[PDB]
């Protein structure tokens, strides 16, 4: 199956530079044209760049807003696509998707995406507080930066009943919450845990909602 | 720079119904030689990557079902989704391939369902937080419809309108309901100065506000 994995996103300061990379699988990378499309926070999609195959001498194209600052490239030998970003501006904040898009057709496959934040703020670890009272337990995740964070209940065992609300940017710090409605029996009888991960500060906390 | 504009910006239809959104181009996309209209349609489910639905104005992508129909030529195109399910909630973008690429603003598709009263849950600050010199009272208003709801924070009786951070979730692809989180964050000391805290919710699905309290 086609697989597109983008890595390298992150917190960068204005005027800095970052380099995203993409790993392609399940198709002949050496023949297709590859693109980069981004989605700004609270916005639609915006095509960023494109690089054609060797058959068309690696012809590259860039959007007006990114031209001369970015550099798309590829390594057909490793099935890797890259995006060198220089002179980063805060406008470039958003999710970058690696997208296969053959010439003349349309954009076939998109990856999961990698978040990129451009700001002079500092990485701040999140503080997870267990919210303890069908019973609704919860978990407060506040004061982190930058986005995003990853919340789950019982490492994944608990998917239905969960509600993770979008983070809100209060006073330069994000705050997010997650709730889980389980039967009145499995708690306090059975253990319910709030798994939280914050890549930017290599954090992982497991807060057991006890009461 | 061809700029496409979509409409409406939002739509709300019921399951089983047919819907039609539009995409207007500032420049003609029909290539005179190949006779193809270089316009595509994609959609993005809440928290998922965009998926291709149609290209060349009406050709479905592999795997895309016949419920999806693209139409139009020149500068006027339309997408018609038949048998809208609870699973079609997303934003639909049209994109042009006539000269480089350009997506439109997108159209959001909500699903009109039956009214649903929220399930309120108030939570006092945690010991851990208190020991940190702060106090956040959180309130969860889950699974309701429509999205329009009013939540008030009342401390002892007076209404608190400062220090409230609210946040809604996208409409659930499962039950088509919304959920909301309201958080009041006072200092560990100000929290000490009061007893009963209340989360009050007013939503069309009830005559009187739904109140949830806890005295400190």
């Amino acid at each position: 199956q086609v697989q597109l994995q983008e890595s390298g996103g992150g917190l960068v300061q204005p005027r800095g530079s970052l380099k995203l990379s993409c790993a392609a699988s399940g198709f002949t990378f050496n023949t297709d044209a590859m693109n980069w499309v981004r989605q700004a926070p609270g916005k639609g999609l915006e095509w960023v760049a494109r690089i054609r195959s060797k058959g068309f001498n690696f012809a590259t194209y860039y959007a007006d807003s990114v031209r001369d600052r970015f550099t798309i490239s590829r390594d057909d030998s490793q099935s890797m696509l890259y995006l060198q970003m220089n002179n980063l501006k805060t406008e470039d904040t958003g999710i970058y998707y690696c997208v296969r898009g053959r010439d003349g057709e349309a954009m076939d496959y998109w990856g999961q995406g990698t978040t990129l934040t451009v700001s002079s703020a500092k990485t701040t670890p999140p503080s997870v507080y267990p919210l303890a009272p069908m019973v609704t337990l919860g978990c407060l995740v506040k004061g982190y930066f930058p986005e995003p964070v990853t919340v789950t209940w019982n490492s994944g065992s608990l998917s239905s009943g969960v509600h993770t609300f979008p983070a809100v940017l209060q006073s330069d710090l994000y705050t997010l919450s997650s709730s889980v409605t389980v039967p009145s029996s499995p708690r306090p009888s059975e253990t319910v845990t709030c798994n939280v991960a914050h890549p930017a500060s290599s954090t992982k906390v497991d807060k057991k909602i006890v009461n | 720079d061809i700029q496409l504009t979509q409409s409406p910006s939002s739509l709300a239809v019921s399951a089983g119904e047919k819907v039609t959104m539009n995409c207007k181009s500032s420049q003609n996309l029909l290539h005179s030689i190949t006779r193809k209209n270089y316009l595509a349609w994609y959609r993005q489910k809440p928290g998922q990557s965009p998926k291709l639905l149609i290209y060349w104005a009406s050709t479905r992508g592999s795997g895309v079902p016949d419920r999806f129909t693209g139409s139009g030529s020149g500068t006027d195109f339309t997408l018609t989704i038949s048998s809208v399910q609870a699973e079609d909630l997303a934003v639909y973008y049209c994109k042009q391939s006539y000269n480089l690429y350009t997506f439109g603003g997108g159209t959001k598709l909500e699903i009109k369902r039956a009214d649903a009263a929220p399930t309120v849950s108030i939570f006092p600050p945690s010991s851990e937080q208190l020991t940190s010199g702060g106090a956040s009272v959180v309130c969860f208003l889950n699974n309701f419809y429509p999205k329009d709801i009013n939540v008030k924070w009342k401390i002892d009786g007076s209404e608190r309108q400062n220090g409230v951070l609210n946040s809604w979730t996208d409409q659930d692809s499962k039950d088509s309901t919304y959920s909301m989180s309201s958080t009041l964050t006072l200092t560990k000391d100000e929290y000490e100065r009061h007893n009963s805290y209340t989360c009050e919710a007013t939503h069309k699905t009830s005559t009187s506000p739904i109140v949830k309290s806890f005295n400190r």
